[PDB]
């Protein structure tokens, strides 16, 4: 059944791995356009 | 201190600007890079160092990034406390924490936006004498 | 005065062990101390 | 079929026959008695070896001992030793190889005073070896050591160094 | 050795040796007075921190004393 | 009595067991109560043999379990292919091979990787491989990408296709026990039938495209002039004009006028002068050869038809007059326990693995391999490991057999029982031979080390000096160089140049030349020898002491993997079988480590290197291995601090990563030293006062925490120890040679 | 001591110069069936039909084979301890009754009334030959 | 030897006298009315300090201990 599978997915390392990829996914992507932050700029 | 000066007067940031090194895909990657570093005080090196005393001119430097660590870290233990302390209450605790309930989890993930108001408002964070005190002394 | 070395060197390489391992071997493996 | 299926169960097959037996006749012993252990040649060598040999008085025994050992470590001195290239090359093993001879004699004596337990009995020796099961019987085999081992180093020495002249 | 490698592995080994100089032959003649048995958990540790001590201490000191000595600054 | 039985259905195929963790073994099952249940849940995943008492269940497990593994390795094959495709300059290294480095790997234009997409020549900025793909591939006559891109397609769905195998048999057609003790049939058909006819077909592939195109290649003809394999077949005219044995057709073949098919099966014995490597019509000839043997030895077993042996009969014969009963029950526990089997499959495959290093480095198979300095090293090391750590678990799974699988009836007075009663005279005279070489092998390095420092280097054992030959290996070396005209008097040239013979030039690079043996040389080899044989006395211990000993004689009981029986009887630390093979593993190490310097300091030093027009070669390090491999600073000077200037010195260029690599191991190294060095009881007490902190606080967890177990923290250490020596060594031997 | 040796070749683990001159066991026990089982220190061996006897280095062999002997259902293991005189006393159980079940002649000895954490602090008893745990 | 104190927290599992390799323990009828049994350590020279019993005993913190001490051949398990 459909609820077999979901459990599966909230298990420790496949709801680890996802939340964790998505995670890297977004520091990965914002590294791309904005290359290099070593300061927040001073208005 | 320490023989620091700011970029522009410093010759060794003048010549590490020429030599790019783009990190990403776009091609001028080394030279914004370098462009915009130039707020920062720079050493013999030409590296520039972070000044992390407080000032309010160098806040970019420490305190900027510092408050953004802490609102995000209170969000990650403030969300794993409230489910923790969630799970305790139902019947089948240790199954929980290896197979996650979304049907709890999610709703604490959502809170967390304003982890300090409901923190300074637990003024009782369950600390007592009841705890595990482990032999006398 | 450089010929002590050449009588001080070998009694303390050989002859001390010799002697203190001796009596060491003996005294611990002696029944009655 | 072949015959050698069939005769692999049979006691005559050459097989079958068993070279090792139990220590005596307790196998609950430890040693295993094999041919490198028990057969009539090693146990004929082992037994009338100085240190087995019977009807020898202890001092007789350590000068077979000791004239074999001075003998044999004249040769790792001299010719590998320092000062192998050198007319005196044979004299330096003659001095170190009785220097193991008075160390090893001082190690024998030394294991004397201190109260020897026993002498072991084994399947290729079955009888009790000698009275070395006192500290005045190692203690006259130190002796002979000393003698032996003295002596058979003088005697590589000679002719080691006159062997040009024995050809 | 006395730090990673621990002692039951080593008692085992030493019951080996025994059986053989007690039924080697002409080795039967000597025999210890004293049993020989592994070192002990707690020796086995000193030994080996001893070891870990002295090589961290002259290996630092030929480097520290070569390197300068060598160059004189 | 080798039917086919399969039973129908045996276990449904439905997602509620993935939901219900342990549902494999009975106390998991129950719950999470400790963390030590989570370590347990892995440890016992593959452990069939504990989850049921029957054997039928956990040998279909066992052959549904293979079906899933050959789908990852063809996965895994399937995208080093695709590479080679599309991101790869194997089409710029087939013009160019020497001068061209082979590159698959392009790191993406982000925080600045792009620094490793260093130049390799063709076109492509990229990592550059040390596989020898492009070595491979060539031999393969793959001479466009699309021929590249059809293979990997071809392997994906040859990997589903395995995976449905490993459903369609453990769900719906399971084989029953008799059709997996049916031993001699499985020996027939794959000697025959994936050994035999796999070495046949491959023949065909020789014969027929890679030996014709290989043979234009190297001749300069351009890879666009090269007909493509489909060619050959349909028009012979251009395969009779190379190879003009296929005049005469198929009829020498039948007729035994063999000679005729001389052109392309030879037995030249040497490695083809253009491309360093053996000739292809060799390789050709090989696989016939081989595949005809192969095909002949599986008909050795029964099968049903009464023409054949009984291996029951076979061992049984071979009993002696030492040996009671001999090979009698050894089939028994054969096929009885998978763990024998994985046992005997384990060491010799591991044994296996390391003849053929030793092999493909003296005679390279491949074209453009010796000239590839980079590979041929990693070639070689890699594999040296590899058969090194399977050969361990070959003495694991020795002493799970016995622990778990051991019967004391069938095993009566034959060969292992027999070996069991004097396992005592086995170690204690193995421990003298590890003692005797340690001290005579270890030790010359120490005289010598300390002649050279005391000022006397007339008394060290050197080539000048005091000088150990091995005049055996010198005196087998020229056997097989005056073979050729003597014995097996067909062969031209000698098997291998590293024998002797003469040296071979590949542009301007030396592909193989006579390995000279002098003193240094014998001062190594025993080296292996004394290591080899402590790591056999550690093993070999583990298998007959897991049993039994006299310390402790119910180990059996205890199990195969307990930490210890207690502190007394002076501490019984690291008795079992399991903790043998743990220490094991550090002086498999210990005994590979060696080898694989043994192998790269003297190619460096002796073989490998530039050669002149004239005939004068200049190896890498100029026969430094002659007088400095004989100490033990020379070695640390010439070897490890030489050689690794390149790897320091990598930052900032494309082998920046080797640096980082080769650092970061050494973190991870000494990160093992925490649980092997430590105990339990220590990390038990700091986790008991850090739980308070989080009991004040209320963020208390419910699974209640615990240290590693004992057993865990040995073996957490020796996966760090080995992962940060191994992969130390792996960066500086790539960043020396990729720059050398 | 009464008994037949079960029928083995022999191995190198087994007596050792300690039992000549220190203490060697034996056990003894009596079999339904002539069974083979596997020896406290390596191999295997045969069982006679009756009125079983084996000389043992050590009390743990023996007690580790008789639970062994218990796998085959045979409970009456005895054990004795043959000092290098000859002397032979019945050691493993002094009284026909197993340890394992209560028996009215046995006493309770190092018994310590109190809690193991009511025991006194070491500091309490130093130089004094006096141990905590007493 | 070594020293085997069993404390009042006994509760009479007979697990302690059953893992004993060396029956160094023994099950002892006490002299409470409504105790049913209790452990004991009659032959302690035989004792070889493996701890078995610590793990079998099932009481919060162990009834039974086991105090290293003086050594001997018997317990330190030397068969030579
Ligand atoms: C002590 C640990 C530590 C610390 C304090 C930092 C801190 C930093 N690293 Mg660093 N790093 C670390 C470990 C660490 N790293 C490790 C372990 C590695 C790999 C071995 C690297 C490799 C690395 C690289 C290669 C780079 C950095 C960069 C940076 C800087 C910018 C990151 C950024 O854009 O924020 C993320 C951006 C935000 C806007 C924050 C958004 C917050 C959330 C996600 C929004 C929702 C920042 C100062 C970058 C740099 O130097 O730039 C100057 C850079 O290019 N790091
Ligand atoms: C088609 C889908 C499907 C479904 C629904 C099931 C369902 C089931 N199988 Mg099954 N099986 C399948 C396909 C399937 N199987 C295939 C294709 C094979 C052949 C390999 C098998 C072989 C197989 C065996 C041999 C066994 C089962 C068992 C089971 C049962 C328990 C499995 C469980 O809970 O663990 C779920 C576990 C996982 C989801 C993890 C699996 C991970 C995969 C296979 C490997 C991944 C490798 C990866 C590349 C490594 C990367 C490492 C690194 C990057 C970190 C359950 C009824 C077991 C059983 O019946 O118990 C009595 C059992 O013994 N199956
Ligand atoms: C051994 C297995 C293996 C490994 C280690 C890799 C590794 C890699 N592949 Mg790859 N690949 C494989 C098998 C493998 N492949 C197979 C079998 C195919 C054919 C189906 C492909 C088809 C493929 C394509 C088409 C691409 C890669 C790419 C890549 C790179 C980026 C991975 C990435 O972004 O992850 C992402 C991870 C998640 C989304 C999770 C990386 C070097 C990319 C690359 O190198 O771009 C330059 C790329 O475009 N692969
Ligand atoms: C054909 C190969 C093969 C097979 C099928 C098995 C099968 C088995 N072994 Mg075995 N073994 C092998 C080779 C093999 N072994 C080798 C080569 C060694 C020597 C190293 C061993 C040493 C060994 C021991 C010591 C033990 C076993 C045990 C077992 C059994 C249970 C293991 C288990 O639960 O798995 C699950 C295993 C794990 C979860 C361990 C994970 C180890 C990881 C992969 C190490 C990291 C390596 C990785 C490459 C590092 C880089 C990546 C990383 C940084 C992310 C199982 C029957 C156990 C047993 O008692 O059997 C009953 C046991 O105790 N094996
Ligand atoms: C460099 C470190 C080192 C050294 C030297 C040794 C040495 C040894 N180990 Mg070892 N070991 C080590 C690390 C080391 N281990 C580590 C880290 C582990 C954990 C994995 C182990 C695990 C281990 C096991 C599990 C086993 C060994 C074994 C051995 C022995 C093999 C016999 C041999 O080589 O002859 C002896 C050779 C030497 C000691 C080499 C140097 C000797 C020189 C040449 C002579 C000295 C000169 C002179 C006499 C000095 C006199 C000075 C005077 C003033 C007193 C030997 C004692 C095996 C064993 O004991 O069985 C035989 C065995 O089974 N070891
Ligand atoms: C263990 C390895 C080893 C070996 C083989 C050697 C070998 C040697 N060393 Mg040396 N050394 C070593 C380690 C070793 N060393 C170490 C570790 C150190 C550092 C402490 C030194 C430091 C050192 C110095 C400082 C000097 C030497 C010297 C020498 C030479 C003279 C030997 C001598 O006089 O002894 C004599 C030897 C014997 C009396 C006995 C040897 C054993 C015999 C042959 C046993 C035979 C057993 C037999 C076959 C069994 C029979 C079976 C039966 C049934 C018949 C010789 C080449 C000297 C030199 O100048 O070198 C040229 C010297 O001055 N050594
Ligand atoms: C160590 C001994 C030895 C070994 C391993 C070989 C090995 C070989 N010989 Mg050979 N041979 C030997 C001694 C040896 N020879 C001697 C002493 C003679 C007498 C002169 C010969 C005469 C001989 C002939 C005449 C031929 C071989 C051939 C061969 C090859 C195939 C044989 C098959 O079967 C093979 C490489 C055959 C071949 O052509 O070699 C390639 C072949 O025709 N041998
Ligand atoms: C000597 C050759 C073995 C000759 C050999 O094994 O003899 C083999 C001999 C044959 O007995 P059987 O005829 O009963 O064997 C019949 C076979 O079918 C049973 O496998 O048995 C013995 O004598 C046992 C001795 C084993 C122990 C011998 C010492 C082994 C030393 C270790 C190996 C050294 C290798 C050095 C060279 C690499
Ligand atoms: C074959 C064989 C063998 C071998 C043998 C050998 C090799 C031998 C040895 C040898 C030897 C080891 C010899 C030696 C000898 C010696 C001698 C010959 C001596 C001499 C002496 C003398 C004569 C002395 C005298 C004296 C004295 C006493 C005192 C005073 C002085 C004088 C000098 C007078 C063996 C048995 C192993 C085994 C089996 C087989
Ligand atoms: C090798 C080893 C042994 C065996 C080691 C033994 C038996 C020691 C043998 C060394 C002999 C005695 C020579 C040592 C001589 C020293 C150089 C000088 C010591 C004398 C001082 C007192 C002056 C253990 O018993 C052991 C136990 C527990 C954990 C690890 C280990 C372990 O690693
Ligand atoms: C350190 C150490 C420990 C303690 C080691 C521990 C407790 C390792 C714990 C590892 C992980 C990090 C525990 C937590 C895992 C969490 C699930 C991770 C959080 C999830 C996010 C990362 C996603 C032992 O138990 C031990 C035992 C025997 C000999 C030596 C040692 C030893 O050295
Ligand atoms: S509490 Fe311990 S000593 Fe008491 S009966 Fe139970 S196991 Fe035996
Ligand atoms: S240590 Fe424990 S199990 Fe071993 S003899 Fe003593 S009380 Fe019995």
């Amino acid at each position: 059944q459909s609820s077999y599978l979901i459990k599966f997915i909230s298990t420790a390392p496949v709801a680890a791995t996802i939340w964790l990829t998505i995670t890297a996914g977004i520091l990965i992507e914002f590294n791309r356009f904005f290359p290099d932050l070593l300061f927040h700029p001073l208005p | 201190g320490a023989d620091l000066t700011p970029c522009a007067e410093n010759p060794a940031f003048q010549a590490l600007a020429k030599n790019a090194r783009n990190t990403t895909a776009d091609p001028q990657s080394g030279q914004k890079r370098f462009e915009r570093y130039s707020q920062a005080l720079c050493g013999p090196e030409g590296y520039p160092h972070l000044i992390v005393d407080g000032r309010l001119d160098r806040a970019g430097d420490f305190l900027i990034p510092s408050i953004l660590f802490l609102y995000i870290a209170g969000w990650i233990g403030w969300v794993g406390r409230a489910y923790l302390q969630a799970i305790k209450k139902d019947s089948d605790t240790e199954q929980k924490e290896i197979q996650l309930d979304l049907g709890i989890a999610l709703p604490i993930i959502a809170t967390g936006f304003a982890w300090p108001a409901a923190a300074v408002k637990e003024l009782l964070s369950g600390e007592l004498t009841a705890k595990d005190s482990e032999i006398t002394v | 005065a450089s010929f002590l070395s050449s009588i001080f060197v070998p009694v303390i390489g050989w002859v001390v062990p010799i002697a203190t391992f001796s009596f060491l071997f003996l005294y611990i493996e002696r029944e009655d101390v | 079929a072949q015959a050698v299926d069939a005769s692999k169960n049979l006691p005559s097959d050459p097989r079958n026959r068993e070279v090792v037996f139990p220590a005596g006749r307790d196998p609950q012993w430890g040693n295993l008695e094999t041919p490198v252990n028990a057969s009539p040649l090693v146990k004929w060598f082992i037994n009338n070896l100085p240190a087995y040999r019977p009807g020898l008085t202890p001092f007789r025994r350590g000068l077979e001992v000791g004239m074999a050992h001075g003998y044999f470590l004249f040769g790792p001195f001299a010719k590998l030793g320092p000062l192998r290239d050198a007319a005196n090359a044979n004299l330096a093993g003659l001095l170190g190889a009785i220097g193991l001879v008075v160390l090893f004699t001082l190690a024998l004596s030394l294991y004397a005073n201190s109260n020897p337990p026993t002498a072991l009995a084994s399947v290729t020796v079955p009888n009790p070896p000698d009275a070395f099961q006192s500290k005045e019987g190692w203690n006259n085999f130190a002796s002979a050591f000393l003698i032996g081992g003295i002596g058979g180093a003088v005697v590589a020495y000679f002719l080691t160094s006159n062997l040009a002249l024995i050809q | 050795m006395f730090l990673i490698s621990w002692r039951g592995y080593w008692q085992e080994l030493i019951e080996t040796l025994v059986w053989a100089h007690e039924r080697t032959p002409i080795a039967n003649l000597v025999r210890w007075k004293d049993k020989p048995v592994a070192l002990s958990i707690v020796q086995a540790r000193v030994v080996g921190l001893a070891h870990f001590t002295v090589g961290y201490v002259l290996t630092y000191a030929a480097f520290l004393i070569a390197s300068t000595a060598g160059k004189f600054g | 009595k080798a039917r086919v039985i399969v039973d129908k259905d045996p276990v449904p195929t439905s997602f509620e067991k993935w939901a219900q963790p342990g549902h494999f073994d009975r106390t998991l099952a129950r719950g999470p109560k400790t963390t030590t249940w989570i370590w347990n849940l892995h440890a016992l995943a593959h452990d069939f043999d504990t989850h049921t008492s029957d054997l039928e269940d956990i040998s279909r497990k066992i052959f549904a379990a293979h079906f899933g593994h050959l789908a990852v390795v063809t996965i895994w094959l399937s995208g080093m292919i695709f590479h080679g495709a599309k991101f790869s300059n194997y089409e710029a290294w087939l013009s160019d091979p020497l001068n061209v480095r082979p590159s698959a790997q392009v790191v993406w234009p982000i925080v600045g990787q792009d620094i490793l997409n260093g130049d390799v020549g063709g076109g492509f900025h990229g990592i550059q491989i040390t596989s020898g793909l492009f070595q491979v591939w060539r031999g393969w006559g793959i001479t466009n990408s699309f021929q590249l891109y059809c293979t990997a397609i071809g392997g994906l769905v040859l990997a589903g296709l395995f995976l449905f195998a490993g459903w369609f048999h453990y769900h719906k057609r399971a084989p029953k026990l008799e059709w997996f003790q049916n031993v001699e049939s499985m020996l027939n058909h794959h000697l025959q039938v994936l050994l035999g006819c796999g070495s046949l077909g491959w023949a065909g592939h020789l014969i027929h495209v890679s030996a014709p195109i290989n043979k234009l290649m190297d001749a300069g003809v351009a890879v666009k002039d090269i007909p493509l394999p489909h060619e050959f077949i349909l028009n012979k005219s251009l395969l009779i004009d190379l190879f003009p044995g296929f005049a005469a057709g198929l009829t020498p073949f039948f007729t035994l006028n063999w000679g005729q098919y001389a052109d392309f099966l030879t037995f030249k014995g040497g490695l083809n002068p253009v491309t360093g490597g053996l000739w292809m019509t060799d390789i050709a000839h090989h696989h016939l050869a081989i595949a005809v043997v192969f095909i002949i030895a599986g008909h050795q077993y029964r099968t049903n038809w009464g023409i054949g042996h009984s291996i029951k009969e076979i061992l049984e014969n071979h009993k002696g007059p030492f040996t009671g009963e001999g090979h009698k029950g050894l089939y028994e526990n054969l096929t009885t326990s998978w763990h024998a089997q994985l046992a005997t499959n384990l060491a010799f495959l591991g044994s296996l693995t390391i003849i053929i290093a030793h092999h493909m480095y003296a005679m390279p198979p491949y074209p453009y391999l010796a000239t590839d300095y980079a590979t041929q090293l990693c070639i070689f090391t890699h594999h040296i490991w590899i058969g090194g750590f399977l050969i361990v678990g070959g003495a694991a799974h020795a002493a799970i057999f016995m622990v778990r699988d051991y019967d004391p009836v069938v095993n009566q007075n034959n060969v292992l029982d027999r070996v069991i009663r004097h396992r005592d005279a086995i170690i204690s005279h193995l421990n003298w031979v590890c003692i005797f070489l340690g001290f005579h092998s270890f030790g010359l390095y120490i005289h010598n080390d300390t002649m050279r420092a005391l000022g006397r280097p007339q008394d060290m054992f050197s080539d000048t000096a005091i000088q150990l030959q091995p005049v055996f290996a010198q005196w087998v070396q020229n056997l097989h160089t005056l073979a050729p005209g003597g014995t097996a008097p067909n062969a031209l040239e000698p098997v291998s140049y590293a024998f002797g013979g003469g040296v071979l030039a590949v542009g301007g690079k030396v592909a193989m030349m006579p390995i000279a043996l002098g003193t240094a040389d014998f001062l190594i080899h025993h080296i292996h020898a004394f290591t080899i044989h402590v790591t056999v006395l550690i093993l070999l211990k583990g298998v007959l002491f897991a049993r039994s000993s006299r310390l402790i004689p119910d180990k059996a009981n205890l199990g195969f993997r307990f930490p210890c029986d207690g502190p007394g009887r002076g501490g019984t630390c690291q008795v079992s079988g399991w903790d043998h093979v743990f220490l094991g593993l550090f002086w498999m190490y210990n005994s590979l480590s060696i080898v694989i310097f043994h192998f790269s300091w003297k190619m460096q030093s002796d073989v490998w290197g530039t050669v002149d027009a004239a005939g004068n070669v200049s190896h890498i390090t100029g026969g430094n291995f002659a007088q400095s491999a004989i100490t033990i600073n020379g070695w640390l000077r010439d070897f490890l601090w030489a050689q690794a200037s390149q790897v320091i010195n990598s930052y900032g260029s494309a082998l920046s990563a080797y640096g980082l690599m080769f650092l970061g191991a050494h973190f991870v190294w000494a990160f093992s030293l925490m649980f092997l060095f430590s105990g339990r009881g220590y990390w038990q007490e700091l986790i008991e006062s850090i739980v308070w902190a989080h009991n004040k606080l209320k963020v208390a967890p419910a699974i209640q925490p615990r240290a590693l177990s004992i057993t865990q923290g040995r073996a957490v250490g020796v996966a760090h120890y080995l992962l940060g020596g191994i992969a130390t060594t792996w960066a500086f031997f790539h960043a020396h040679i990729l720059s050398v | 001591l009464s008994g037949k040796t079960p029928l083995f070749a022999g191995s190198t683990g087994g007596l050792l110069t300690k039992a000549v001159e220190e203490e060697k066991y034996a056990i003894t026990w009596t079999s339904p069936k002539a069974q083979v089982f596997e020896l406290p220190t390596g191999g295997a061996a045969t069982m006679h039909e009756g009125e079983n006897l084996l000389y043992i280095a050590r009390k743990e062999y023996g007690i580790a084979l008789g639970g062994q002997l218990r796998k085959f259902k045979i409970t009456n293991y005895k054990i004795y301890r043959i000092l290098p005189s000859g002397e032979t006393t019945f050691i493993h159980p002094a009284d026909g009754v197993f340890p394992e079940k209560v028996n009215a002649g046995r006493e309770k000895v190092r018994f310590n009334a109190r809690s193991i954490g009511e025991n006194p602090n070491p500091s309490q008893v130093k130089f004094s030959g006096k141990a905590t745990y007493d | 030897s070594h020293t085997v104190k069993i404390y009042d927290t006994c509760i009479g599992c007979t697990q302690c006298v059953r893992a004993c390799p060396t029956d160094v323990l023994e099950m002892v009828p006490w002299d409470g009315c409504k105790a049913a049994q209790v452990a004991s350590s009659p032959r302690t020279e035989d004792c070889v300090g493996c701890k078995r019993c610590e793990t079998a005993c099932p009481t919060d913190f162990l009834s039974i201990r086991v105090y290293l001490g003086a050594e001997t051949t018997r317990s330190m398990g030397l068969a030579y």
